[PDB]
């Protein structure tokens, strides 16, 4: 019953299971700051069955710091109150309620409760009861640069997964009498040492496949040990082993117990000392509120940093903690008490709700059990921070000149920023400017591009968008939403529909870009990543970009002359399988779903786009006979879709369905068995279908079967799509249709002038001439994975178990086989927060000019394992030119359009080298190897000229600059390498 | 990228391949047209074959696209002129230049593979009767790969 359709992508993450035991629990949230309602937003968006508020406390202007479902038109109302109606809309299927009072037997009803803002006291007085009833306890809080985070889940939790890994799988090449598991050739099993494994599928020793687990003992990257299996065999050939889970048992302590021994997680081990000093900073934090009537101290003053911390001493004293108090660090706590970033509050706001939905589905491990996070880099430094400068002004933005001052605030407000795409991160990112104040003052302006469309499963992690907005554009919505979210935006957002590309370069252009102030990529592919980061690297521009897959993600931040380019690492490639193995031998399920997609292509796609061209190109048949690679292939093609097998009703659709099963289930695998025969032998004596190879077997069209009857189906509704009939569901006319079918013939044929040129003529006469059919289109099949009325996905779900039962595979369901069709890639809310969080954070360091590249950190998670790293960024490398230091990324040569000679000249004068190759996009302008009159014909031109001539293309008016490539040698004749060529046009 | 590609086209210009000669299509340094000579002890002996090369944008960290123009009857080149190359599909690494793709190429002529075939027909026909694959090798590189 869970709506794929709306969760599809965080269904890839969690699970059926998982999402059908999170849809039964209820959460309770208590405190509805900004914090507060991250949480209860990404806990709406995951799905849990229901959501309570508690949080009467009335509205103030400073709360609008980080709560973006506050206006200030509801200065003086409950918090909860006016937070519920807003909450309500994010997710039909999680109802949202708020309690005027909270009781302690009341807690009885929730799975999870969470606790923001809230007394010491009344903490301990909650988790005093939360603890004996077996009801997960988290405790977040957020005080300026600092953050807490306590998970408490009872003395007994179970966590069925503990690293959200799949299950390591594998096949397998010989197990010896010893438990001596050996892999295929050049195969890691990935298997570690406590593991347990179960086997199926093996060949000499059937006990294995009863399917009970055994330990593994890892000897090596491609052998390891199960132990002893004399009785049930003495070797086993072949098979398949798969990774057993067991569940761990997890032990919490109560916060009572955990305050006097706690338990800390690291998100940094450049800094292993401060959690102990958070430790004690937070608990004077809560009795400095108990004693001066829930007043926190006030920002940059010295007599409350004073008073914290003896209130700091006298904790320590009494917790017996034996660590000495930096008073340094306590005070800057204690400075920064009244601080509210946005920024913060969506980092532990996603870290919060991953907790929940762990406690909601037992899965993944836990933090255990505190949680200190600081990002006290980011504290501006080239500002005046003072008493008078924090001092609050009565605006929405208190709780952010609380930390960073007026005079930072004028320098946020100031930004001219550009944001690339607008998917979920995309959002946050324009969430957080919002409440940031980022471009609200008279020279401040945004910039958002993107050319997809909203659809609905993108509403299950991107929050400005609704069901209504589906089918509109996320720019334009996006801007909508943030212009709703802070008034003060109207006029200062532009949004685009245009894609960031080479083709874009007339309105993304010098003068967009000098504009600027930094760029933030929020867009999911590597080539527009490539892209826009050459052009911020032309334009010198700070870049911050941002990846998410699942629960990991990953920021990095680009600084101009300080650190290295997006482009200067690699990242793994994608795995494509050869194209022998797709074609005759496959032995997984992505080697037949990859055949089917080539399938459906080849099928309805292809033939389609050239009998198409053919009705429309007057003279598209000579320009194939000498340009195609198979013009044969194109004709017959033509022939079959115009006059041969032209449907006429839904009937001799069936029929066609049926003959290319027979063509591809049944007919291609008995020429490739008489080709190969499963008794033959390779030219070294070893069986032919033995390791990677599995032997087929055609299958036989039986109706009543629920694969063929699928095929059936798809195939026909396909090409009466194709051909724009009518189609059915009804089995009862294909049961009546097929019943009276008679398969032709067919035996595997051994082979055994310009004939075949008029036999290709001869079809060539047969195709009805272009003018006797006018305005006849046949409609192509283009690929919709996320529709699910098209029968596109169920067709490659069916071609592909029909070709895995030919080769014995073990078939996938739909789900799967959407998910590897498709390249769907998994994506949580949480994450997106994190990652908007983390950039948010280092967008403040941009903003300050920091010239330092140790004050930059690059950050790296995993929600999953509750795994946090922050490492400093790459510099960029120099380089030794004419005895000078070059910077390899950020230097450039600025020349006039002189001629190629004058240029070569000045090369060989000024930086005493001598030009060997030159280029300019894909061309190659000048090279030294060159024949002498061709170089006489092309060095007294200037190299706009040039450039026209040799690309056979006009310069655009707007452009306004050439960047070229050059490679040239010193006088020894040692290749140097040079920065390239700025040519000012 | 556009430099490596440079440095290997002038290798191949200060170095004469003998038996090769790849060059650049046009002046698209990403787009060049290869040939290679039949060697002698092979059936292919006396012919041109011509290979179109697309250079990946993200050279040499991706493989080039090889294939072939000239119809060649060879059990693991179809007839689209797709080559059954380990090194160009999954084992590529950013180590290895055009002259060793070429050289590996002209070695794959001198010798097929049937064992793990890419045209079952051509294989199973090279595997049973020699003589005729050796005819219709002949009769393919003398219609196609002359003139
Ligand atoms: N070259 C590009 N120029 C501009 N916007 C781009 C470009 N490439 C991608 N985008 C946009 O980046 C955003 C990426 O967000 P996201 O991947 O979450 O969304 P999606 O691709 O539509 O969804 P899903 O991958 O979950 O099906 C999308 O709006 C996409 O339109
Ligand atoms: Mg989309
Ligand atoms: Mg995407």
């Amino acid at each position: 019953t869970i709506d794929e359709g709306l969760y599809s992508r965080q269904l890839y993450v969690l699970g059926h299971e998982a999402m059908k035991q999170m849809s039964q629990s209820n959460v309770l949230i208590i405190g509805c700051k900004g914090l507060g309602v991250e949480i209860a937003k990404n806990v709406c968006l995951a799905g849990v069955k229901s959501v309570t508020l508690y949080d009467p406390q009335p509205t103030r202007i400073e709360d609008l710091s980080s709560q973006y479902f506050l206006t200030e038109d509801d200065i003086g109302v409950p918090r909860a109150k006016v937070t519920v109606s807003k909450l309500a809309e994010l997710n039909q299927y999680v109802p949202v309620s708020v309690v005027d009072e909270l009781s302690t037997e009341y807690l009885k009803n929730f799975k999870c409760v969470v606790v923001t803002e809230t007394s010491l006291t009344k903490q301990l007085e909650i988790n005093d009861f939360t603890h004996k009833n077996h009801i997960a306890y988290i405790a977040a809080d957020s005080r300026g640069l600092f953050g807490s985070i306590f998970c408490d889940f009872g003395e007994n939790f179970i966590c069925t997964d503990t690293d959200g890994n799949e299950p390591l799988t594998g096949m397998i090449a010989s197990i010896t009498d010893d438990g001596v598991v050996t892999m295929l050739e050049e195969t890691r099993h990935g298997l570690e040492n406590g593991d347990f494994v179960k086997f199926t599928e093996v060949k000499g020793m059937p006990g294995l496949n009863d399917g009970t687990p055994r330990k593994v003992e890892v000897k090596g990257p491609y052998t390891f040990s199960i132990g002893s299996v004399k009785d049930l065999g003495s070797a086993g050939y072949n098979g398949v082993f798969t990774q057993v889970k067991v569940p761990t048992k997890i032990s919490f302590k109560s916060l009572r117990e955990s305050l006097k021994d706690p338990e800390y997680v690291y998100p940094d081990f450049g800094k292993m000392m401060r959690p102990p000093q958070y430790h004690i900073a937070f608990q004077a934090l809560s009795a400095f509120a108990d004693a001066h009537e829930g007043s926190l101290p006030r920002p940059r003053n010295d007599i409350d940093a004073a008073e914290f911390f003896e209130f700091c001493k006298k904790i320590a004293s009494t917790l017996q903690f034996d660590v000495e108090l930096d008073e340094k660090l306590i005070k800057e706590i204690s400075y920064q008490a009244r601080g509210d970033l946005v920024a913060m509050s969506a980092f532990l706001g996603g870290a919060v709700a991953q907790e929940v939905l762990k406690a909601t589905t037992s899965k993944f491990y836990p933090l255990k059990q505190y949680f200190y996070f600081d990002s006290l880099e980011s504290l501006p430094s080239s500002v005046t921070i003072s008493e008078e400068t924090c001092k609050p002004r009565g605006c929405r933005y208190d709780g952010q000149i609380a930390v960073f001052g007026s005079e930072f605030q004028e320098k946020i407000a100031s930004l001219s920023t550009f944001l690339v795409g607008a998917g979920a991160i995309g959002c946050e990112m324009l969430k957080n400017w919002a409440m940031m104040g980022v471009a609200t003052g008279e020279s401040g302006h945004i910039s958002v591009t993107d050319m997809d469309s909203i659809e609905k499963s993108n509403l299950n992690r991107q929050f400005l968008f609704r069901p209504r907005d589906v089918g509109k554009l996320k720019s334009e919505c996006a801007s909508t939403a943030v212009s709703i979210m802070n008034p003060s935006l109207t006029g200062k957002i532009t949004s685009y529909q245009e894609r960031v590309g080479p083709e874009s370069e007339g309105i993304f252009g010098d003068e967009f870009f000098e504009k600027l102030s930094l760029v933030t990529n929020a867009l999911d592919n590597v080539e527009a990543r490539m892209y826009v980061d050459r052009r911020c690297v032309f334009f010198e521009k700070p870049l911050l970009e941002s990846g998410t897959l699942g629960t990991k993600g990953n920021t990095q931040v680009v600084v101009p002359h300080l650190t290295e380019s997006y482009g200067s690492s690699q990242d793994p490639p994608e795995k494509s399988f050869p194209i022998c193995t797709l074609k005759n031998f496959p032995n997984r399920i992505e080697h037949t779903i990859a055949w089917a997609r080539d399938l459906f292509e080849g099928l309805f796609k292809q033939p389609i786009d050239n009998v198409n061209m053919y009705l429309s190109s007057p003279n598209f048949l000579e320009t194939s006979l000498k340009t195609s690679s198979n013009p044969r292939e194109v004709l017959e093609n033509i022939r079959d879709y115009l006059v041969t097998e032209k449907p006429l009703s839904f009937e001799e659709c069936i029929m066609w369905a049926r003959l290319q099963f027979d063509k591809f289930f049944n007919n291609n695998i008995q020429q490739l068995l008489f080709n190969f025969p499963k008794d033959s032998v390779t030219s070294t004596g070893q069986p032919f279908w033995s390791g990677p190879k599995r032997a087929p077997t055609p299958l036989s069209f039986d109706i009543h079967n629920r694969e063929h009857f699928d095929f059936i189906v798809a195939a026909a509704s396909l090409y009466a799509f194709n051909y724009g009939l009518k189609s059915e569901t009804d089995p009862a006319i294909y049961e009546r249709v097929l019943a009276g079918y008679n398969p032709p013939p067919f035996a595997p044929k051994s082979g055994i002038a310009n004939k075949d040129k008029q036999e290709l003529k001869s079809i060539a006469d047969s195709l009805p001439p272009p003018s006797s059919l006018v305005g006849f289109r046949l409609t192509p099949a283009e690929f919709e994975k996320d529709d699910d009325s098209n029968h596109h996905i169920d067709f490659i779900t069916a071609a592909s178990n029909l070709r895995a039962m030919n080769y014995d595979i073990t078939p996938a369901d739909r789900f799967k086989t959407k998910f590897v069709a498709g390249k769907i890639v998994p994506a949580m809310c949480t994450s997106t927060a994190v990652v908007s969080g983390l950039v948010c954070l280092e967008l403040v360091k941009l903003v300050d000019g920091k010239k330092k590249i140790e004050e930059y950190k690059n950050g790296f998670f995993n929600l999953a394992i509750g795994l946090f790293t922050f490492s400093d960024p790459i510099a960029s490398p120099k380089m030794k030119v004419n005895g000078k230091e070059i910077d390899k990324i950020w230097d450039r040569y600025n020349l006039p359009d002189c001629t190629l000679q004058e240029l070569i000249d000045y090369f060989q004068k000024e930086e005493g080298l001598e030009v060997t190759m030159l280029s300019s996009g894909v061309s190659l302008l000048y090279a030294n190897f060159q024949p002498p009159k061709k170089l006489a014909e092309r060095l007294p031109l200037k190299i706009s000229e040039l450039v026209e001539q040799i690309t056979k293309k006009k310069l655009e008016p707007f452009r306004k600059h050439l960047v070229l490539e050059i490679c040239c040698d010193d006088a020894n004749g040692e290749d140097v390498e040079v920065p390239f060529i700025c040519i000012k046009l | 990228a556009l430099k490596r590609i440079n440095r290997e086209l002038a290798d191949l210009g200060k170095d004469p391949p003998s038996s090769s000669s790849a060059g650049p299509v046009g002046d698209d340094l990403f787009h060049w047209q290869a040939t290679i000579m039949g060697p002698a002890d092979s059936p292919y002996a006396g012919g041109v074959f011509f290979l179109s090369i697309h250079f990946p944008t993200d050279y040499p960290f991706k493989p080039p696209k090889v294939n072939f123009t000239t119809r060649i009857y060879h059990p693991n080149i179809n007839s689209n002129g797709s080559i059954c190359l380990d090194i160009l599909r999954d084992q590529w690494s950013p180590a290895l230049t055009i002259s060793k793709v070429l050289l590996s190429i002209s070695s794959l002529l001198t010798d097929p593979n049937p064992d793990d075939p890419l045209v079952p027909e051509i294989a199973h026909v090279y595997k049973t009767d020699r003589s005729r694959y050796e005819l219709s090798a002949r009769e393919w590189t003398r219609k196609y790969a002359i003139g």
